[PDB]
């Protein structure tokens, strides 16, 4: 054993499952994306660094909001992100027009991640190493959730994956406790985001998304650097 | 106020691990340990290593703070004159990273450490007087230097010939009876200098016969021989009565 | 190397179930649950896998899932594989309530999902369900019924349950404390506090890391009680008061 | 048995270290490239109570080994110290240790008063490794 | 090191590394083709070449320049067998944008649509990885010229100047200091950057016949391949 074969998922002798576990090892080798649940909104700060200076970040966008009031960021590998993007673009907009109203994001995380569950959990031939940080604003109280390839949805006030996942989670476990001031929570969340980050930080080296209760707003490297580094 | 600075340093000892991350404390705490202890005159080379450990933590901070930071560490290399860490620091990429004006004037100050050369030292003393003002303790740094360089110059003129007249040899050091000749007398107390002077005719005569293998290896054993008999006196007196 | 090949379809070779032996190993991995007999009601317990206080706890009931107004279930296993079974039986219980306009009896209900889980453990080389979820409710015939789902298709449904492999210490406790006709649901609730404080590895019965869900029979509402940590905290001081009272003897 | 006797020699000194403790005096440092073939009595507690695992240099020792290699060379730079911390840093690891000596051993290609910037990079680009890889793996 | 079927399938290694996909990365390198994609201010020039082992080689069919749309061309690398199959696909997916949406595609989404099914080619190993490489260009409204590249690992990619392939690693290294500058580029300057980057990679600088050079500029938005007459004219212009 073995013994579990596949369809929907592989086997382990002891715990979890082998095979796609190796894809889970690639999830930790993905692009780190921090996230923040602060007061009435959800903040998402990702990290994007191009290989050479010949690339302009104005083309490839790591933040692709599915809805006007719901953004998103990815922690993990490549286009398997963009695969669930167009999926959720089809998935979330179908449920939006079924009842004609958005309905609180709790049901959005229920339905949108339900097929994402099956899509990631069921055999895809090659596995999928893209996780997500789910956000939104519902009935005045927003939510910040964290999914994964294994299909376990979490809830965090401040979360991080990719790099710092060992350091930043214990960081936010100590310095951050319960719910704190909105912008003061963004401070310590960026302080641990620059922990393992490179010493060179520029407007194009990172990106910060924010989910307002008035709907999601995707920032740009211009206003990202003009805010603070140190953004608060 | 040194005791107040130690009490301020003691408060930084418990505050370093109190909060989560210093973020930079122990680097400054070791620097503060390289100040109060530098005035305490505990140890030189180790205190110079605290300026090296703090210089490693100085990477990517305010440059006006790092431009005056080399004033303390490179002048510390002037105080020691034998740190043995010269070649390590100054040849690295981190110490040479600063191309600015003031640090280039410190580059030749770090070169003045490899210089010594009193006749040159008395010259650059005025040229570096601008850097002399930023010296935290001006007395302790240059006094131990010039006092150490004294006997460094004294062992050069006394070395070639055994005995030397004290009137001519003191004309090079500019004075005789006030301090200098009393400092040579202190070197005899510290064993660094073996010789005797003459007040009447003014001639310092160097004579030595340190080794004696007949007296020392004998008398010490005879004193031990008394301990061999005294320990046996317990056997003697007890067996008889 | 006869059994070392990946099969999952046909059985093993001396007559023993090939994967079911390994499926019960995954059940004994990070599982927690308990059950006891109670008159005019029933009680269940849950345990939060992550004790980190930064969690939002917005999932409300998580290890306990409510499949019906009069019935609920307690998931022990992989949460990803179980969420498919949640809506599955929920729709099967809904299509039955749609057809007969009558609440689905838990006799055929439990056996329905057990046969649904059995089809995935039978053919097609499909991965078996490594999640064992409980069942609670009330019917017009046998009244209070307790069940436990198993991967092989033969349900572990009894009047008591063991989840997970670590609960084996509580099984010898439940058989010694076995009683009939006395409730007082709090008698078993105070006994369930002794289960978590002793048999379970986590002591002191951390409130935020566990959950207690009870169902009291009410006609015709049948109120399901999510506690959750509210008066469990005073149950901690209640069980510790019993421990402080027990040490007074000796 | 010539090999069987010399591992008794290793086990005899393994006994002599027990005759030292406790305590004064002895010191023994030891290094090996394979820890699987070691006898269980070697690393058993009571004999070696301190095991310091030499960490993989990774990225942290790169700039450290590039600082000591640039301090030994006369500068008189003529070679860019900027690019080497960027483009070769992406292909570094590895590029481990004496592979940097090959960059210095490829400096004999000159034929020039100072080794050209392409000679150091030629050894860093070959390797004769990868792929491609990282951003393509993301892809 | 390998364990199980991971040699024949695209599943990730214990280090989180793909196998069948990582072998297709250098499958383009075995094609022996260098296509550098550089974009100026108002224009973008693609430089490519070909080999003529036998005198019977026809310039028409062996030409590697492929024109997807009147305003949008492309170029491939690596094995040319799979490349033609992706060419007619890009014509079909662009026609769906013409049919359904009514207007010309920005081609930014064409790279996404092609790489999405290219990811399906990367999904199941039974349909083969299809190791052909695609490089795209086009014209978007008030965006000026554009440059795009897609290898058969299945993402959409484009930037100012991006080149990847067999020898394109040595071309992008020289162009970093060469392209900047980074000011308004004349047509003669863009062609000069095509030979100089080729002179660092190759330095053979053979007859302009064998090399194929395209251009996309805004005067008439339609894509046009440079005529052999003007290529030799700009070749003798940069070399005095």
């Amino acid at each position: 054993e073995r013994g579990y074969s596949f369809s929907l998922t592989t086997f382990s002798p002891s715990g979890k499952l082998v095979q796609i576990e190796y894809a889970l090892a690639a999830v930790a080798g993905g692009a780190p994306s921090v996230g923040i649940k602060a007061a009435n909104g959800v903040v998402l700060a990702t990290e994007k660094k191009q290989k050479s200076i010949l690339y302009d970040e104005r083309s490839v966008h790591k933040v692709e909001p599915i809805t006007k009031h719901i953004g998103l960021v990815y922690s993990g590998m490549g286009p398997d992100y963009r695969v669930l993007v167009h999926r959720a673009r089809k998935l979330a907009q179908q449920y939006y027009l079924v009842y004609q109203e958005p309905i609180p994001t709790a049901q959005l995380v229920q339905r949108v991640a339900s097929v994402m569950q099956e899509y990631t959990q069921s055999g895809g031939v090659r596995p999928f190493g893209v996780s997500l940080l789910i956000c939104g604003w519902n009935e005045g109280r927003p939510y910040l959730f964290q999914s994964d390839p294994s299909g376990a949805y979490f809830a965090w006030k401040a979360t991080a994956m990719g790099k710092n996942y060992v350091n930043g989670k214990t960081f936010l476990e100590k310095r951050y406790n319960e719910d704190l001031e909105l912008e003061d929570a963004i401070h310590t969340a960026i302080l641990t985001l620059k922990e393992s980050f490179e010493g060179q930080m520029t407007e194009d080296n990172i990106e910060v998304g924010i989910c307002n209760e008035a709907g999601f707003r995707r920032l740009t490297p211009t206003e990202v650097k003009d805010y603070l580094a140190a953004i608060a | 106020n040194l005791p107040k600075a130690r009490a301020a340093l003691t408060s930084a000892r418990t505050t370093a691990n109190a909060i989560y991350c210093p973020p930079k404390l122990q680097a400054t705490l070791d620097m503060q340990s390289g100040i109060i202890h530098a005035a305490e005159e505990k140890d030189w080379k180790t205190a110079y290593s605290y300026f090296y450990e703090a210089f490693e933590g100085y990477d990517s901070i305010d440059s006006p703070k790092a431009i005056t930071s080399l004033k303390y560490m490179l002048l510390c290399k002037i105080m020691l004159n034998t740190p043995e860490d010269v070649q390590a620091l100054v040849s690295g990429k981190l110490a040479l990273r600063y191309a600015g004006r003031q640090t280039e004037a410190l580059k030749c100050v770090a070169q003045a450490s490899k210089n010594r050369s009193l006749a040159d030292f008395e010259k650059a003393l005025t040229d570096y007087r601008a850097e002399l003002r930023d010296d935290p303790i001006i007395s302790t740094h240059l006094a131990k230097l010039y006092d150490n360089l004294l006997e460094q110059n004294l062992i050069r003129v006394i070395e070639p010939f055994s005995r030397v007249q004290i009137e001519h040899i003191s004309s090079l050091i500019k004075l005789s009876k006030a301090d200098v000749e009393r400092k040579l007398s202190q070197m005899i107390l510290d064993k660094k200098f073996h010789g005797i002077l003459d007040q009447g005719e003014g001639v310092l005569i160097i004579f030595d016969e340190p080794p004696v293998d007949k007296t020392y290896e004998a008398a010490l054993e005879t004193i031990q021989n008394m301990s061999k008999v005294v320990d046996s006196l317990y056997n003697k007196a007890k067996k008889l009565t | 190397s006869r059994r070392y090949d990946s099969r999952t379809t046909i059985f093993s070779p001396e007559g023993r179930l090939y994967q079911v032996e390994y499926a019960m190993e995954a059940i004994g991995h990070a599982g927690t649950c308990l059950g006891i007999l109670a008159n005019d009601g029933v009680l269940l317990a849950a345990e939060r896998r992550n004790i980190h206080k930064l969690l939002d706890e917005v999932f409300f009931s998580e290890k306990i899932y409510k499949l019906n107004e009069d019935m609920a279930c307690s998931v022990a296993g992989i949460t990803s594989d179980a969420n498919v079974l949640t809506n599955e039986l929920r729709l099967i219980a809904q299509r039955y309530l749609l057809q007969y306009q009558e609440p689905i009896p838990c006799e055929q209900l439990v056996t329905a999902l057990c046969d649904i889980k059995q089809a995935y453990t039978q053919f097609g080389g499909k991965r078996p369900f490594g999640v064992s979820l409980l069942y609670i409710g009330w019917d017009k015939h046998y009244g209070f019924q307790l069940y436990q789902s198993d991967p092989s298709g033969n349900y572990g449904g009894w009047k008591a349950t063991c989840i997970g492999n670590n609960s084996a210490a509580a099984v010898s406790m439940l058989k010694q404390d076995y009683k009939e006709g006395e409730m007082t649901l709090k008698s078993a609730l105070a006994l369930a506090i002794k289960v978590l404080n002793k048999t379970m590895d986590v002591s002191k019965l951390s409130a935020e890391k566990v959950e207690i869900a009870t169902l009291t029979r009410e006609n015709g509402k049948t109120v399901i009680r999510v506690l959750k940590q509210k008066e469990v905290e005073q149950l901690i001081k209640k069980h510790e008061e019993e421990e402080a009272k027990a040490e007074r003897e000796k | 048995g010539a090999d069987r006797e010399v591992q008794r020699i290793l086990l005899e000194l393994l006994n002599q270290m027990d005759g030292f403790d406790q305590n004064v005096n002895v010191k023994v440092i030891m290094a090996t490239n394979r820890a699987d073939t070691l006898d269980p009595a070697l690393l058993r507690p009571g004999r070696l109570d301190r095991k310091i695992e030499f960490p993989l240099p990774d990225r942290r020792q790169k700039r450290l080994i590039f600082s000591t290699i640039t301090s030994k060379m006369n500068l008189s730079e003529e070679v860019d110290l900027e690019d080497y911390v960027a483009r070769p840093d992406k292909i570094s690891g590895a590029d481990i240790n004496s592979i940097c000596q090959e960059s210095g051993m490829l400096a004999v290609r000159e034929n020039r008063y100072i080794v050209l910037a392409k000679d150091f990079e030629k050894a860093y680009k070959t390797v004769i490794k990868k792929d491609e890889q990282e951003h393509e793996f993301y892809k | 090191s390998s364990a199980g079927f991971d040699r024949h399938i695209t599943i990730f290694s214990p280090e989180g590394r793909l196998y069948q996909v990582e072998y297709a990365f250098k499958a383009i390198n075995q094609g022996g083709l260098t296509s550098v994609a550089v974009r100026g201010k108002d224009c973008a020039v693609i430089v490519t070449q070909k080999k003529v082992p036998d005198k019977l080689l026809d310039s028409s069919t062996v030409t590697h320049l492929f024109k997807i749309t009147e305003n949008i061309g492309c170029v491939m690398t690596g094995m040319t067998a799979d490349s033609r199959s992706q060419v007619q696909r890009a014509r079909y997916e662009a026609a769906n944008w013409k049919y359904k949406y009514g207007y010309e595609i920005p081609v930014d989404m064409l790279c996404k649509r092609i790489a999405d099914i290219s990811q399906v080619y990367t999904q199941n190993a039974e349909m083969r990885p299809l190791g052909c490489c695609m490089i795209l260009i086009g014209i978007d409204e008030e965006q000026g010229p554009q440059v795009y590249k897609c290898d058969p690992a299945g993402y959409y990619c484009g930037f100012k100047a991006t080149a990847a392939g067999v020898k394109q690693t040595e071309s992008t290294s020289f162009l970093e200091k060469k392209v900047k500058k980074k000011f308004d580029w004349t047509f003669e300057q863009t062609v000069e950057t095509a030979i100089t980057c080729l002179s660092t990679v190759l330095s053979i600088d053979f007859k302009p016949s064998e090399i194929e050079v395209g251009v996309v500029t805004v005067e008439n938005p339609k894509f046009r391949i440079l005529t052999e007459a003007e290529i030799d004219a700009h070749l003798v212009a940069l070399a005095e």
